[PDB]
C-alpha cells in the first residue's frame, strides 16, 4: 500500500500546520455540527451541566489536494496533529474532557477536493446561569458557546453546515437527565468584542424545564401533612394542655427541620425561591397554631374536663377548626395557579 | 535473540501506522473477548457503574508477518505506540484510563501468520440509566457499548472472538447488592451522520437483592406501624399518652422517608420503596386521626367511643397486613 | 562509566526480554512494606506503601570493569528492558515523582539487575463481614507478568521476601497486623498460563472503637427502657413517652452502625446484637401495654417479673452472643 | 418594581447617526439579556439586538453592520449606537430585559420591558 | 502563504528558548492584564475561592521581530512551547490548569515590531484565609499573588498593561453569596532569601449578602426564642407541658447549631452567628429556669408565683428585643 | 545573545546525567534549604498535612563551570532536565505536587564556579502519626524525612545550608492552620539503614499545639449544659413524674448524641481519647440523675400534689441539689488541671 503511503508523505512535505488556510489571503471558513450523545445531567449548586457531543468541524484546506485510487482519505487521528485544525474553544465550558480511550476519540477524511472532516468526542461542562427565583416550577436557557481562541473574526469565521436549527442532533436514546426535560434548542450566532478583537460565537441554547415530582413527593407534603397535622388539635378538649402543646411544639420542631434541609439542593442564593415563601406561609400556619391554642390555654377557668361545672368549647377552636383549613386552601389555590 | 531482533527491526521498517491493515481493500475483521476482573461499584446517585477487564482485541496485519521463527513474539509494550491498534472507544463511559503500574498494562504478542493480541487493561465508569420505579425490587440492565470511532464498516468489522464465550469472569462477580442474573453479546451496526460503524454490545442484567433493605427500610417501617397500633390498647383519658405515641410514629415515618431519599438521585417518580412508606404512613396518620375522633366525639360531642376502639383493635392490624399481600404479591 | 553506559546501549533492544528464545527469565522478587494505610471496608480496599525491587539477570548487560556495579537513577530505567510487573487486585497504583521519579537501577557487572520503586497500591481485599466487628482478614496482593507467560518470565521470591517496619506508624486504625506468609501458583488465561506471587498480610479487627459507638449506646438504652419498669404503674404519659423514645432512639442507632459497612444483603454480628436491642426496648413498651389494659380493663405483678427477667434476659443473651463470636 | 426608562432622540435628519440608551432602575441585569426590538406602525415587533452577560452581541439580519449593541454592566444600562439610518427605519424601538427561554429573538422570551422611543427619520 | 511559511520558519531557526529577551541586558518588561471570566466558587471550609480568567502576558523579543508582511501573525498554540515565555506563577494558587478542550486554550501573537501577545484561559483555585470572626456580617480581601519564579527584579519586570483598566469583567461577575465591593491593582518587589522579585497582585473585597443567611438561622433563632415565651402564658401547675415546652426549644438551639458548624472549618474562636445563638441559648435556658424556679417556689416553697410569671411576660421580650438592638447595630 | 548560547552549547556537549558529579572521586554533597511559603492545613482523619515549601537544593559540578560575561546564569527551569539533579524524595510524604502553572516552577541558577542552585515549589503531602490520648488538649511533632532514593550515604549526603535553626524558614504570614498553632520546629540529620545500604536523611519535626477554642464550643459547652439541664429536675416537685422523666429522657439521648458526633471529628482509632472520658463522665451525672428520680417515685406514696395528706419533698432530692452539682464542680477542676 505504498500508493497512499506516497500520498500521506506528499501532503505533508512542505506543510506548515502553524498557519490557517488562506493565512493572510482570505477569511477561513469552518463549518461546524454538534451531535449530542447524550445530555447529561444538571448540577444546580455548581450551575453547570455535562453535555456528551461528536463535535463536527469541517473546512478546506487547498494544501491537502490529492488525486488518488480513493477520493475520501479515512486516516488516523494521529494524522490530525500534523495538519492545522481549529483552535476550538468553548466560552462557558467549565472542565472538559476530551476522551482518548482506548484510543483518542477523533476522526479525520480529507477528500480529495482538500475538504476536511474532523469530529471528536467530548465531554463537555458548561456554566448555566440559573434564575433560581421560581424554584422547583423554573427553567433554564442553558447555552453551550464556543468559537477561535485565537483567530479573529478577520482570520477564522465559523459557520453550521445544515440549516442552524438542523446542524445540531439530539440522540433520542441519550438523555442523562434525572429532574430535568429537555424542550429542545435554539440554535444562534453572535459575536463578542474582547480585548484582542472580535470573534465569532457560535451558540446553543438548550431549553430545561424542572421537573417539581420530586420537590412535590420530598417538601410539598410534608409541609402541607405538618400543617393539618398541626390543625389536629383543634379538635381535641382544651383541658388537654399536655396534648396540645406537644402537638403544636412538635410541628413547629418538624417545620423548622424542614425549613432548614429544603435548601440542602441549592447554592446559597440571596433572594428567596418559590419554595421558600411556601415553607414560610406553611411555618406562619403552624406557628399560629399554637398561638391559638396559647389563647384557649388562656381562657380555661378548669383543669379537669368532662366526664361541677364544665368548661365550654372554645369559640376560637370552633373558628379555628374552619377559618385555618380554609386559609390554607385558598393559600394553595394562589400559590399554585401562581407558578404553574 | 540476535535473529529475533533482526525480524521486529525489519517488519517495524516501513510500516505506516496512518494505514489500517489492506488500506485500499476489505474491511479488517476485529476480534474482541473480554475477561472482567470485578464490577467495584454500582451507583444509583451518579447512574454507573464502575469495570475492571482485561480488553484484548484481535486482527490480522500481514504486514507484521514472520517466518523462521516458530514463536508468538510478545514484545513490550511501548512497541504498541509504532503499530496500528483499532480505534476502539465505548460510548457510554464517562471516566476511563489504562492502569501504569510498574508500567502501563499492555501487551503485544505478535504470531508468525500475522495476527497482532493486543491486551489493555481497562478500569472503565460507564452510564447506565436506570429504570427505578420498582425500586428496591428492580431488575437493571447495564450494558457498555463497543464501536469503532473513524473506521466505518467498509473498513473494520467487530465479532465477539469464541462466541458466546467472549466474554469470561461474569460468573466471579459478587456485587454486594446486586446479583449478575446473566449477560448477552450483541453485534449490530450504527448509523450516523458520517457513516455506518460496527458496534458490540455487552449488556448485564443486574438483579437488586432486597435482603439489605428488609432489615434497613421496611422491617423498622413495619413496627412503627405496629407501635401506632398499641394506642388502641389506652384509656380514651390519656390525651397526653396516645397524642404523644401517635406523633411520635407520624413523625418517624416522615423521617425515615425523607432519610432514605438522600442515597438515591431525585427522580420525579415514585418508587415502590416510596409507595411503601406512604402506605405506612397513611396507616400511622390514621392511627393518629383514630384518637383525635374519639377525643372529639368523647368530649366534643358529649352532651359510641369503645366501639371504635374494639373495631380499630381488628381491621387496622387487618387492612395493613391485607396491604402488605397487594404489595409484594404485585412486585414480587 | 561514561563509556561503558554506552557500550551496554549499543545494540540494546528493549523490546525484547532476556533469553526471549532459550529459557523463561527468572526474577527474583523483595518487597519492603514502608506502611499500610486504612483498611476501607466499604470499598473492600486497602492502601499499602512499599519498596518493590525486582532482580533478574540480562546477559546484555554484562561488562568487564574494575567497578563491578553501576548504582543509577531513574534515567536509565526506560533504557533497559523492564518486567511488565502489575499487580491484579490492584484498584489504584501510583508511583511517586517527587522530586524526581522515586526509581533506583543497579546493574553488576555479571548482568544482574536490581530495580527498586516506590508504590501505593489500593490494592483490592474482598471481606467476609460476617462476625463484624470481631471479624479477622488475610488482605492479598497479588502481583504477575501482564504479557509473558510462564514459559517465557517466573517470578520467585527471596529468603527475605517481604521485609516489614515498626508496624507502628501504619494507618491501621480499626485493624491490628498480625501475620504475614507468601505464595505462588500458576493461573491459567485466555493469553496463556501465567506465574503469579501472592502475599497475605493477616489483619484482625480491634473491637474497641465500635464499642464506644455502637455496643455501649445500645446496652445503655436498653437499660434506659428498664428504668420504666420502676417507675410507678399508672404513670401512662411517663411510661409510654419512655418506651416509644427509646424504640426511636434505636433506629436512629442502628442505622448509625450499617453507616460502616457496604449495603451487604447478610446480617453481620452487631445487627444481630442491635436487632436483639430492638426486641428488648420493644418487649418493654408491650409489656406496658399489656399490664395497662389488664389494670383497667399474677398478671399484675408484670413489673415485679419485668424487673427480673428483663435484666437478667438480656445478661443471658450477653453470655451466649460473647462467647459465640468472641470465641468458638 | 423595575423599570426601563429609555432616552435617545425622536428626530434625526437623513444620513445622520443616533445613539438611543436606556437604563435599569431596581434589579440588576448582569445575568439577564438585554435587548432592542422596534415596531412600526402597522406591523409586529422585530428583533434588533441582543447583548448576553458574555458580552455576546446578537444582531438582526436586517440590521447587521449598521446597529451596535453595547452594554454598561456597572451602571446597569444597554445603548444600541443606531448607523447609517434610513426612511424605514421610522418605528418605536423597545428596550427589553429577560433571561431567553426559547428565545433570544423571540419577543415572548422577555420578561421586563421598556416604554418605547419614538424615533423618526424624514428625506 | 509561502512567504509567510519562510519568515516563520527564519525567527525559530537559531532561536534559543533557554535565554529570555535581553539576556544580558535591561530587565524585560512584561505587561500583564487579565479579563476574568468567572469566579466560580468561595469556600470557607477549603480558604479559596476559584478563579476563570483570560490572563494574557506582554512583551517585546526582537529576536521575533518580521517586517515586510504588515501583519499580526496569529500562529497555532503549539509554538508556545519554541518561544521563551515568562516564568509566571500564582504564589497563593493550590491547583490550577490551563483547558485543554479541543486544544490547549493559549494565543501566540506575534507583532511585526516583536511584541508578543501571549494568552492564557486559566481556571485557579487560590488560598484566601478568611476572618470568620463577624460572619456571616463580614467582608473578605481574596487576593491573587502573580510573581516570577526564577528571573530577579534584574531580569524581569511586571506591570499592569493599560494601568487601572488591566483587569476587566469584574462588574459582570454575578456571586450568588457574596458581592464584589472593588478591587485593586498592586506591583510590588518582594525579597526571597534568592533575591528580589516582581509581584502583582489583584485583590478583591468580597461583601457577604446576609439575606440567605436570615432566612437560614436567624429566623428559626428568633422564632424558637419566641416559642420559648409561650410557656410564660401557661399556668405553673403545668408541669408536663411548660417543661415539655421548655425543654424541646432548649433542645432545637443546640440542634440548629449543628446544622451550622458542620458547614464551616473548626476555627478556635467564636463567630458572629455564634454569638447569636450563644445569646438565644441563654433565653431559653433562661425561660426554662424560670420555671424551674416557679415550680420549686409553688412547691418546695409553699408549705408570689403569679408575679414572676407576669414579670417574665414582660422582660424576656423585651431584653431579647434589645438584645438585638445591641447585636445588630454593632455588626451592622 | 550569541554568546551565552555558544556557553550553554559547550556545558552540555558531552555531558552524562546520568552521572552524579565527582563520580568515583569524592562524595557528592548536597546542600539543603526550605522555605515554607504556606504550613498547610492539617488533617487528623489522613493523619497527614499540607505543607507549601520552595524546596532549595545546591552542589557542586565541576562540569558546569565557565567564563563569561556574568558570573551567574539565572536559566530557565528547561535546562534542569538535561543536568543531573538529586533524586530527593519525602520519606513520609504521601502524595506531593509539583506545580506547573503557567511554566514548572523551577529555578537553575549556575556560578562560574560550577555551584548549582536549584529550588523548587511543591505542595508536599506528608504523614504525621499522632497520639490522640489528649484529644483535643494534645500536641504533635509532624515529621518531614527526605533524602536520595538511589544514593547511598557513600554518593550523596546532605546537609542544611545555613545553621540547622536557620535552614527552614516558615513565612511570617504563611500559616493556613485553622485548629493547630505552629509553636516552631526543630531540624535535625540522620541515617537509615535498609535492605540496599545506608542513607542520609534529613528530618524536620514541626512542633503544632491543638487549639481547644472549636472543642470548648461544641463539645465541652454542650456536655457541660446538659448535666446542668439535668439537675434541674432535682428543684422539681416529685409529683411531676411526666415533666421529669422527660428531663431524664431528653438529656440522657442528648448526651448519647454528643457523644457520637465528637467522635465523627477524628479518625476512627482503637482507644478512648481525653474527650471521651469528659463524655463518659458526663454521661454518668446524667443517667445518675434519672436514677435518682427512679429512687424518688419509688418513695412516692402518693400521685397528687400539695396545692388531705399531701407529700414531702424527698430527702434525696436535698441531697441531690447539692451533691451532684459539688460533685461535677469537683470532676471539672480535677479533669482540667489534669491536662492544662
Ligand atoms: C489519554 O491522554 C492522556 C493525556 O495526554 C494520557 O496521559 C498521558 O500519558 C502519557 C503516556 O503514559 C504520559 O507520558 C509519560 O508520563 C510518565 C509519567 O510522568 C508523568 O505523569 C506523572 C503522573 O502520572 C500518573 O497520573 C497520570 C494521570 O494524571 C496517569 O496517566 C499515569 O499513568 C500515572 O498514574 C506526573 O506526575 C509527571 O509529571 C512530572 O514530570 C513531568 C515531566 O515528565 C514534569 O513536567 C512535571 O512537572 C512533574 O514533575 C508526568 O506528567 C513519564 O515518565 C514519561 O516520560 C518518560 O517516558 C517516555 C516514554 O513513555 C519518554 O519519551 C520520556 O522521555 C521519559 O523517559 C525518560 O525518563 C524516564 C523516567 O526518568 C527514563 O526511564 C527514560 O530512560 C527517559 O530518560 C532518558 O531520556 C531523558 C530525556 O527525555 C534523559 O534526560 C535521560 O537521561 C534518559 O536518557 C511520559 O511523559 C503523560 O504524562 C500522561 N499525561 C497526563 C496528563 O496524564 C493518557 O495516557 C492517554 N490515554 C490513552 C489510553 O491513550
Ligand atoms: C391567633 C388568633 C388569636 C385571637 C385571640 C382572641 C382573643 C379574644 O378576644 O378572646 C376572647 C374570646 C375567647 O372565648 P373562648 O371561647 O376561647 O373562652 C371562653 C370565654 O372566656 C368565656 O367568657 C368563658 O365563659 P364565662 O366568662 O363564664 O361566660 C368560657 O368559659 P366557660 O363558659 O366554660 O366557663 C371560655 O371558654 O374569643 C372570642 O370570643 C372569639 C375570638 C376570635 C379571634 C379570631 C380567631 C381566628
Ligand atoms: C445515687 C444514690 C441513691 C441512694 C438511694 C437511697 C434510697 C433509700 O434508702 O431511700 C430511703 C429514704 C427515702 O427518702 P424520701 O424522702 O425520698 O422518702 C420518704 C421516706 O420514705 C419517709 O419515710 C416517708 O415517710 P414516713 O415513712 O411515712 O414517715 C416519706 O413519705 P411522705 O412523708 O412524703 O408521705 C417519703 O417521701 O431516703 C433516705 O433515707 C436518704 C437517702 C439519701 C440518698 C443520697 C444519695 C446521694
Ligand atoms: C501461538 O499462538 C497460537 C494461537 O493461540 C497457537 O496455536 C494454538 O495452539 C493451541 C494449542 O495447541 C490450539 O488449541 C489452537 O487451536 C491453536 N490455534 C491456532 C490458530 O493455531 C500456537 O501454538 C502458539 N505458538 C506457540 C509456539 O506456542
Ligand atoms: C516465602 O518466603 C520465604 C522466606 O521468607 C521463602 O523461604 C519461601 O521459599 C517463599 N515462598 C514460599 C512459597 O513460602
Ligand atoms: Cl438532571
Ligand atoms: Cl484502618
Ligand atoms: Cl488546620
Amino acid at each position: 500500500t505504498t500508493v497512499f503511503t506516497r500520498i500521506l508523505d506528499r501532503l505533508l512535505d512542505g506543510y506548515d500546520n502553524r498557519l490557517r488556510p488562506g493565512l493572510g489571503e482570505r477569511v477561513t471558513e469552518v463549518k461546524t455540527d454538534i451531535f449530542v450523545t447524550s445530555f447529561g445531567p444538571v448540577s444546580d449548586h455548581d450551575m453547570e451541566y455535562t453535555i456528551d457531543v461528536f463535535f463536527r468541524q469541517s473546512w478546506k484546506d487547498e494544501r491537502l489536494k490529492f488525486k488518488g485510487p480513493m477520493t475520501v482519505l479515512r486516516l488516523n487521528n494521529l494524522m490530525a496533529s500534523k495538519i492545522w485544525t481549529p483552535d476550538t474553544f468553548f466560552h462557558n465550558g467549565k472542565k472538559s474532557v476530551a476522551h482518548n480511550m482506548t484510543m483518542p476519540n477523533k476522526l479525520l477524511r480529507i477528500t480529495e477536493d482538500g475538504t476536511l472532516l474532523y469530529t471528536m468526542r467530548l465531554t463537555v461542562r458548561a456554566e448555566c446561569p440559573m434564575h433560581l427565583e421560581d424554584f422547583p416550577m423554573d427553567a433554564h436557557a442553558c447555552p453551550l458557546k464556543f468559537g477561535s481562541y485565537a483567530y479573529t473574526r478577520a482570520e477564522v469565521v465559523y459557520e453550521w453546515t445544515r440549516e442552524p436549527a438542523r446542524s445540531v442532533v439530539v440522540a433520542e436514546d441519550g438523555s442523562r437527565l434525572n429532574q430535568y426535560d429537555l424542550l429542545g434548542q435554539t440554535v444562534d450566532s453572535g459575536i463578542v468584542q474582547s480585548s484582542t478583537g472580535e470573534y465569532v460565537v457560535m451558540t446553543t441554547h438548550f431549553h430545561l424545564k424542572r421537573k417539581i415530582g420530586y420537590f412535590v413527593i420530598q417538601t410539598y407534603l410534608p409541609c402541607i401533612m405538618t400543617v393539618i397535622l398541626s390543625q389536629v388539635s383543634f379538635w381535641l378538649n382544651r383541658e388537654s394542655v399536655p396534648a396540645r402543646t406537644v402537638f403544636g411544639v412538635t410541628t413547629v420542631l418538624t417545620m423548622t427541620t424542614l425549613s432548614i434541609s429544603a435548601r440542602n439542593s441549592l447554592p446559597k442564593v440571596a433572594y428567596a425561591t418559590a419554595m421558600d415563601w411556601f415553607i414560610a406561609v406553611c411555618y406562619a400556619f403552624v406557628f399560629s397554631a399554637l398561638i391559638e391554642f396559647a389563647t384557649v390555654n388562656y381562657f380555661t377557668k378548669r383543669g379537669y374536663a368532662w366526664d361541677k361545672t364544665f368548661n365550654s368549647v372554645s369559640k376560637i377552636d370552633r373558628l379555628s377548626r374552619i377559618a385555618f383549613p380554609l386559609l390554607f386552601g385558598i393559600f394553595n389555590l394562589v400559590y399554585w395557579a401562581t407558578y404553574l | 535473540m540476535s535473529f529475533v531482533k533482526e525480524t521486529v527491526d525489519k517488519l517495524l521498517k516501513g510500516y505506516d501506522i496512518r494505514l489500517r491493515p489492506d488500506f485500499g481493500g476489505p474491511p479488517v475483521c476485529v476480534g474482541m473477548n473480554i475477561d472482567i476482573a470485578s464490577i467495584d461499584m454500582v451507583s444509583e446517585v451518579n447512574m454507573d457503574y464502575t469495570l475492571t477487564m482485561y480488553f484484548q482485541q484481535y486482527w490480522r496485519d500481514k504486514r507484521l508477518a514472520y517466518s523462521g521463527i516458530p514463536l508468538n513474539l510478545t514484545l513490550d509494550n511501548r512497541v504498541a505506540d509504532q503499530l496500528w491498534v483499532p480505534d476502539t472507544y465505548f460510548l457510554n463511559d464517562k471516566k476511563s484510563f489504562v492502569h501504569g503500574v510498574t508500567v502501563k498494562n499492555r501487551m503485544i504478542r505478535l504470531h508468525p501468520d500475522g495476527t497482532v493480541l493486543y491486551g489493555l487493561r481497562i478500569t472503565t465508569t460507564a452510564a447506565c440509566m436506570m429504570d427505578l420505579r420498582r425500586y428496591p425490587l428492580d431488575e437493571q440492565n447495564c450494558t457498555l457499548e463497543i464501536e469503532s470511532y473513524g473506521y466505518t464498516t467498509d473498513d473494520i468489522e467487530f465479532y465477539w472472538r469464541g462466541g458466546d464465550k467472549a466474554v469470561t469472569g461474569v460468573e466471579r462477580i459478587e456485587l454486594p447488592q446486586f446479583s449478575i442474573v446473566e449477560h448477552r453479546l450483541v453485534s449490530r451496526n450504527v448509523v450516523f451522520a458520517t457513516g455506518a460503524y460496527p458496534r458490540l454490545s455487552l449488556s448485564f442484567r443486574l438483579k437488586r437483592n432486597i435482603g439489605y433493605f428488609i432489615l434497613q427500610t421496611y422491617m423498622p417501617s413495619i413496627l412503627i406501624t405496629i407501635l401506632s397500633w398499641v394506642s388502641f390498647w389506652i384509656n380514651y383519658d390519656a390525651s397526653a399518652a396516645r397524642v404523644a405515641l401517635g406523633i411520635t410514629t407520624v413523625l418517624t415515618m416522615t423521617t425515615i422517608n425523607t432519610h432514605l431519599r438522600e442515597t438515591l438521585p431525585k427522580i420525579p417518580y415514585v418508587k415502590a420503596i416510596d409507595m411503601y412508606l406512604m402506605g405506612c404512613f397513611v396507616f400511622v396518620f390514621l392511627a393518629l386521626l383514630e384518637y383525635a375522633f374519639v377525643n372529639y366525639i368523647f368530649f366534643g360531642r358529649g352532651p359510641d367511643v369503645n366501639a371504635i376502639d374494639r373495631w380499630s383493635r381488628i381491621v387496622f392490624p387487618f387492612t395493613f397486613s391485607l396491604f402488605n399481600l397487594v404489595y409484594w404479591l404485585y412486585y414480587v | 562509566v561514561t563509556v561503558i553506559l554506552n557500550n551496554l546501549l549499543e545494540g540494546y533492544d528493549n523490546k525484547l526480554r532476556p533469553d526471549i528464545g532459550v529459557k523463561p527469565t527468572l526474577i527474583h522478587t523483595d518487597m519492603y512494606v514502608n506502611s499500610i494505610g486504612p483498611v476501607n471496608a466499604i470499598n473492600m480496599e486497602y492502601t499499602i506503601d512499599i519498596f518493590f525491587a525486582q532482580t533478574w539477570y540480562d546477559r546484555r548487560l554484562k561488562f568487564n570493569s574494575t567497578i563491578k556495579v553501576l548504582r543509577l537513577n531513574s534515567n536509565m530505567v526506560g533504557k533497559i528492558w523492564i518486567p511488565d510487573t502489575f499487580f491484579r487486585n490492584s484498584k489504584k497504583a501510583d508511583a511517586h515523582w517527587i522530586t524526581t521519579p522515586n526509581r533506583m537501577l543497579r546493574i553488576w557487572n555479571d548482568g544482574r539487575v536490581l530495580y527498586t520503586l516506590r508504590l501505593t497500591i489500593d490494592a483490592e481485599c474482598q471481606l467476609q463481614l460476617h462476625n463484624f466487628p470481631m471479624d479477622e482478614h488475610s488482605c492479598p496482593l497479588e502481583f504477575s507478568s501482564y504479557g509473558y507467560p510462564r514459559e517465557e518470565i517466573v517470578y520467585q521470591w527471596k529468603r527475605s521476601s517481604v521485609e516489614v517496619g515498626d508496624t507502628r506508624s501504619w494507618r491501621l486504625y480499626q485493624f491490628s497486623f498480625v501475620g504475614l506468609r507468601n505464595t505462588t501458583e500458576v493461573v491459567k488465561t485466555t493469553s496463556g498460563d501465567y506465574v503469579v506471587m501472592s502475599v497475605y498480610f493477616d489483619l484482625s479487627r480491634r473491637m474497641g472503637y465500635f464499642t464506644i459507638q455502637t455496643y455501649i449506646p445500645c446496652t445503655l438504652i436498653v437499660v434506659l427502657s428498664w428504668v420504666s419498669f420502676w417507675i410507678n404503674k399508672d404513670a401512662v404519659p411517663a411510661r409510654t413517652s419512655l418506651g416509644i423514645t427509646t424504640v426511636l432512639t434505636m433506629t436512629t442507632l442502628s442505622t448509625i452502625a450499617r453507616k460502616s459497612l457496604p449495603k451487604v444483603s447478610y446480617v453481620t454480628a452487631m445487627d444481630l446484637f442491635v436487632s436483639v436491642c430492638f426486641i428488648f426496648v420493644f418487649s418493654a413498651l408491650v409489656e406496658y401495654g399489656t399490664l395497662h389494659y389488664f389494670v383497667s380493663n399474677r398478671i399484675a405483678k408484670m413489673d415485679s417479673y419485668a424487673r427480673i427477667f428483663f435484666p437478667t434476659a438480656f445478661c443471658l443473651f450477653n453470655l451466649v452472643y460473647w462467647v459465640s463470636y468472641l470465641y468458638l | 418594581q423595575v423599570q426601563l426608562q429609555e432616552s435617545g432622540g425622536g428626530l434625526v435628519q437623513k444620513y445622520g447617526s443616533l445613539r438611543v440608551s436606556c437604563a435599569a432602575s431596581g434589579r440588576t441585569f448582569t445575568t439577564y439579556i438585554m435587548a432592542w426590538f422596534r415596531q412600526a406602525p402597522g406591523k409586529e415587533r422585530e428583533f434588533l439586538a441582543a447583548m448576553d452577560q458574555g458580552r455576546i452581541q446578537y444582531y438582526g439580519d436586517s440590521v447587521r453592520g449598521r446597529f451596535t449593541i453595547s452594554r454598561d454592566y456597572a451602571k446597569n444600562s444597554v445603548d444600541l449606537q443606531l448607523d447609517g439610518l434610513r426612511p424605514e427605519d421610522t418605528a418605536v424601538y423597545y428596550c427589553a430585559a429577560g433571561a431567553g427561554f426559547w428565545g433570544l429573538r423571540t419577543a415572548s422570551s422577555y420578561h421586563y420591558w421598556g416604554q418605547g422611543t419614538q424615533v423618526t427619520v424624514s428625506s
